[PDB]
Order: C-alpha cells, then sequence, then structure tokens
C-alpha cells in the first residue's frame, strides 16, 4: 500500500495527538 | 532419587561458572556507562515527557 | 485478553 | 479469497525499507523519536472517558504490556503481540505462505481487526465509565482513537524492524516504561500533605527537600533513607546495586574456539552466554503471574465464595492468601520473617519456574545443542581443540547447564531486587537491563563491524 517513511510517520503521530489534543478541546468548549 | 540429578546440575553449574569468562573491570566499566546512558536516556525522557504532559492534561482536562 | 491472545 | 482481499490488505500504511545501512548514530536519534512519540501517546488521556475511578482490570499487565491507563496507550504493545502471533498462526496453518507483500500486509489487516475486537472488550470491561451511559457515539469515538493508536504502534515497531531504530518496538517500550517509572520515583515533584506538610514523592527530591526544612539533619537524613510513605534512597540504592550485579552476571560468557572448515582462515569466538534466553525466563515467568492475578481478581469479583476460587488466591489489591500469595513478592523484610514459609516457597518458585522456562525455550525457539550443531554443520564450523562428530557432545555439555542455570540465575537476580525492595521491582529492573544491554550488544557488533 501506501509505503511511507519515518518522517511521515512522525508527521502522523504528530498529527494523530493533535486530533486528540483539539477533540479534548472541542469538548471542553461545547460542553463548558 | 531427586538429590543424585540435583547434585549433579550443581556441578555442572560450578564447572560452567569457573570456566566461563567474567568481566574485567575496564568490560565491566564499559557496560555499566553504556547502560547508565540508556536508562538515562530512557528514564529522563519519559520523565521529562510527564512533567511537561503534567499541566497540559490538567488544561485540556 | 491475557498475555498474550489479543492482549 | 486472497484476491478480494488483497485491497483491504494494502490499504494501510506501510515502512519503507531504508535501501542504505542507516549509521548508527542515525539509528539512535530514530529509536530516540520512537519512545518519544510513545511516550508522549502515554500521557495523552483518551476522549470520552465518563469515569476513571474504577479499578484497573488488567493492572497486573500494564508492565508487560507498556500500557498506561486511560491514555492513548491502553493496549501499549498488544497491537505488535496481536500481529505477530496472528501471522505466525495462519503460517503454522499453512493457510497462506511477490507473495510477500500480501503476507506483511494482511497481518496488519487481521491484526488491527483482532485489536478493534481487544477495544471494544476493553470498553465494556467497565472501565472509562459504564458503556450504557457513553453511548455509541463515545464508545465508537474510543475505539477508534484506541484503533488509530494500535496502527501507529505497529508503524513505529514497523520502522524500528525496517531499519530506522535499534531494535523492537515490544522491549523498547518495555524497557522505556519501566526506566520512567524508575526515574519518576527518584525525580518526582509530586508532594503529598499528610500529617507533618509537603514531602515530595521523589526520593532524591525528597532528600535535599528534607535537608533544606527540617532542623535536625540527621532525622531529615534517616527519613530520607528510610521513608515508608513514598520511595527513599535506601530503594534507590537498591536499585543500583541490582542493575550492578545484573550487569556483572550479564557479561558472563562461555568462549567457544570455533573454526571454520569450508574455507579456511575464518577463525572466530562463538560465546555461549549465561544468560542464554536473555530475559525471556522473566518474561514468561511475569506474564504467567499476570494472567494468574487477573483471572484470580476476575473469579474473586464474580464467583467469591467458591473453594476453588478462594484456593486460587484471595484479595483484600494485593494476595493475601493462595497460589496468588505463594507466587507474590512478600511486602517486606518484616513480612519474611512473620512468615518464612511464604518467602521459601517464592524463592523456590522463583527459581524452578525460571530455570523451567529457560529450558523449554531453549527447546522450543531452537537454540538447542541440536540447532547449534546443526548450524555448525552448515557453516561448516568446528571447535579448534574437538572432532567434527563431537560438536553436539560439547554443546550438550555447555549450552543446556548453561540455559537452566541462566534461568536460576536471573530468578535469584529478581527474588534479591524484590527482597531489597528495590525500585522498579525484580522483573522491571531485570526486563530494562537486558533490553539496555540488547542495545549495548548491538552498538558492540555495529561497531566491530565498522
Amino acid at each position: 500500500g501506501l509505503k511511507v517513511g519515518p518522517v511521515p510517520v512522525l508527521v502522523m503521530s504528530l498529527l494523530f495527538i493533535a486530533s486528540v489534543f483539539m477533540l479534548h478541546i472541542w469538548g471542553k468548549y461545547t460542553r463548558s | 532419587q531427586f538429590v543424585e540429578p540435583s547434585r549433579q546440575f550443581v556441578k555442572d553449574s560450578i564447572r560452567l561458572v569457573k570456566r566461563c569468562t567474567k568481566p574485567d573491570r575496564k568490560e565491566f566499566q564499559k557496560i555499566a556507562m553504556a547502560t547508565a546512558i540508556g536508562f538515562a536516556i530512557m528514564g529522563f525522557i519519559g520523565f521529562f515527557v510527564k512533567l511537561i504532559h503534567i499541566p497540559i492534561n490538567n488544561i485540556i482536562v | 485478553x491475557l498475555l498474550x491472545l489479543a492482549x | 479469497f486472497l484476491e478480494v482481499i488483497k485491497p483491504f490488505c494494502v490499504i494501510l500504511p506501510e515502512i519503507q525499507k531504508p535501501e542504505r545501512k542507516i549509521q548508527f548514530k542515525e539509528k539512535v536519534l530514530w529509536t530516540a523519536i520512537t519512545l518519544f512519540i510513545f511516550l508522549v501517546c502515554c500521557q495523552i488521556p483518551l476522549f470520552g472517558i465518563m469515569s476513571s475511578d474504577s479499578a484497573d482490570p488488567f493492572y497486573w499487565m500494564r508492565v508487560i504490556l507498556a500500557s498506561n491507563r486511560g491514555t492513548l496507550m491502553e493496549l501499549g504493545i498488544s497491537p505488535i503481540v496481536t500481529s505477530g502471533l496472528i501471522m505466525q498462526l495462519l503460517a503454522g496453518a499453512k493457510i497462506i505462505e511477490k507473495d510477500r507483500a500480501l503476507f506483511n500486509g494482511a497481518q496488519k489487516l487481521f491484526g488491527m481487526i483482532i485489536t478493534i475486537g481487544q477495544s471494544i472488550v476493553y470498553v465494556m470491561t467497565g472501565m472509562y465509565g459504564d458503556p450504557s451511559e457513553m453511548g455509541a457515539g463515545i464508545c465508537l469515538l474510543i475505539t477508534i482513537q484506541l484503533f488509530v493508536a494500535g496502527l501507529i504502534v505497529l508503524l513505529l515497531d514497523e520502522l524500528l524492524q525496517k531499519g530506522y531504530g535499534l531494535g523492537s518496538g515490544i522491549s523498547l517500550f518495555i524497557a522505556t516504561n519501566i526506566c520512567e517509572t524508575i526515574v519518576w520515583k527518584a525525580f518526582s515533584p509530586t508532594t503529598v500533605n499528610t500529617g507533618r506538610g509537603m514531602e515530595f514523592e521523589g526520593a532524591i527530591i525528597a532528600l535535599f527537600h528534607l535537608l533544606a526544612t527540617r532542623t535536625d539533619k540527621v532525622r531529615a537524613l534517616r527519613e530520607a533513607f528510610y521513608r515508608q510513605n513514598l520511595p527513599n534512597l535506601m530503594n534507590l540504592i537498591a536499585t543500583i546495586f541490582v542493575f550492578a550485579v545484573v550487569i556483572y552476571f550479564q557479561g558472563f560468557r562461555y568462549e567457544l574456539p570455533i573454526r571454520s572448515t569450508k574455507v579456511r582462515g575464518q577463525i572466530g569466538i562463538y560465546p555461549i552466554k549465561l544468560f542464554y534466553t536473555s530475559n525471556i525466563p522473566i518474561i514468561l515467568q511475569s506474564a504467567l503471574v499476570s494472567n494468574l492475578y487477573v483471572i484470580s481478581q476476575m473469579l474473586s469479583a464474580r464467583f467469591s465464595g467458591n473453594l476453588l476460587v478462594s484456593l486460587l488466591g484471595t484479595w483484600s489489591a494485593y494476595p493475601v492468601g493462595g497460589l496468588c500469595y505463594y507466587l507474590s513478592p512478600p511486602e517486606s523484610f518484616g513480612s519474611v520473617l512473620e512468615d518464612p514459609v511464604h518467602a521459601v516457597v517464592y524463592i523456590v518458585f522463583m527459581l524452578g519456574s525460571c530455570a523451567f522456562f529457560s529450558k523449554t525455550w531453549i527447546e522450543v525457539s531452537g537454540s538447542s545443542p541440536r540447532d547449534i550443531a546443526k548450524q555448525f554443520k552448515d557453516q561448516g564450523m568446528v571447535i579448534n581443540g574437538k572432532r567434527e562428530t563431537s560438536i553436539y557432545r560439547e554443546l550438550k555439555k555447555i549450552i543446556p547447564t548453561a540455559a537452566a542455570f541462566g534461568g536460576l540465575c536471573i530468578g535469584a537476580l529478581s527474588v534479591l531486587a524484590d527482597f531489597l525492595g528495590a525500585i522498579g521491582s525484580g522483573t522491571g529492573i531485570l526486563l530494562a537491563v537486558t533490553i539496555i544491554y540488547q542495545y549495548f550488544e548491538i552498538f558492540v557488533k555495529e561497531q566491530s563491524e565498522v
């Protein structure tokens, strides 16, 4: 399939981390 | 009759240890330095990541 | 579930 | 079947081979980046956890799975183990054998499908709040987060094992969690205010804080070295001593003077390490004990009162009687003096289990004297002062005894660490130091090749 290198893996991991952080922030803003 | 197998195992282990190549002070010093460096890397990176993420987890949660 | 079936 | 699963096989990302030989320096930097990503994901909580005040059902497997409850690494190294085991199972079952691309991709597709099933089970075990009060949306989102995190763990392990790293994700993540735990217990700034006042959890920080605050220096020193509420400096000294002794015994090796016969002039040395199975006995014994703990807790929280359940180990959590109690390290030396029989049973269990696991592991994984003799026949290597027919006999003399006594010694070191109350436990310390020594072996092999 999509054969990525190491730097794309780091970018994907950081993007997933930022996605979880954005989920937390959106939940905070919508609930409060 | 398990005493004889145990004695044979003890004798074989003693011979093996007396015939193994034990580290000297230089080899032990090198291995200790390498293990300490690896432990420092992993443990201190983990410690600092946790310490940074405590206030961040507080903020987002 | 547990060491080592899925877990 | 294979044709219709081919797309679903190759849709997930895969790591590109370096096509070069990465220098050890870049490999170290990429291993550091991988463990940094793992540690960052281990500190980020999942979204949708209604309540996390429940008792962790898989508390005893966190160390062996490099997992952290309620974070993005709830599963830990579970995706790697699942993919490896499912690959081995389908290979042994002879279901399937450019076929490598389909084979390697299939273990990712099937590995994550089982990983999704594991995430659903984890959600339904009652953690993260009541799944009925969470709703399908929040449970689905948690499952998606765990699936993506498991995919990232697979990618990191593949990076390490395809050439941008110094080994495997399993060992790296387990050792990283153990080392992080030890360094936290040594240097944490967490302060608990019970009784007298603020007391730093970190042992060395506790030393400095107590010396600064308490007017009585000697009392401050005694409290720092024998504090029981939080980690003390004596535990750190025990941890350092156990590091030293395990390093010393890890450097033990029997050096066979081998010699090539197919091609002349290729003299060399074949080292038969005393720790023949590097921390495999510890891994297997810890897995056995953790499985027994989890099963006993599940049976004593649902079938409490039964004779068999009560015999499988009663609980208060920590066992207080039964198989899970006699398989558990004592709390302290006072517990050893209170019940000598339990200490003797635990020591015997540790030594015997480690030795048995070591010998059975050589027989299973194929490091037995027969396999090494077959390898010697293949490469044409012979021992300098021995014939070409006594290759198996000498290996039969060293390797089985080496494996059994290495298991015995590694179990004895674990027992010693548990008795001394070292930070990180015997298992944790042994695993961490053995993995770091594996990295050191990789370094020295590369340096010798260079």
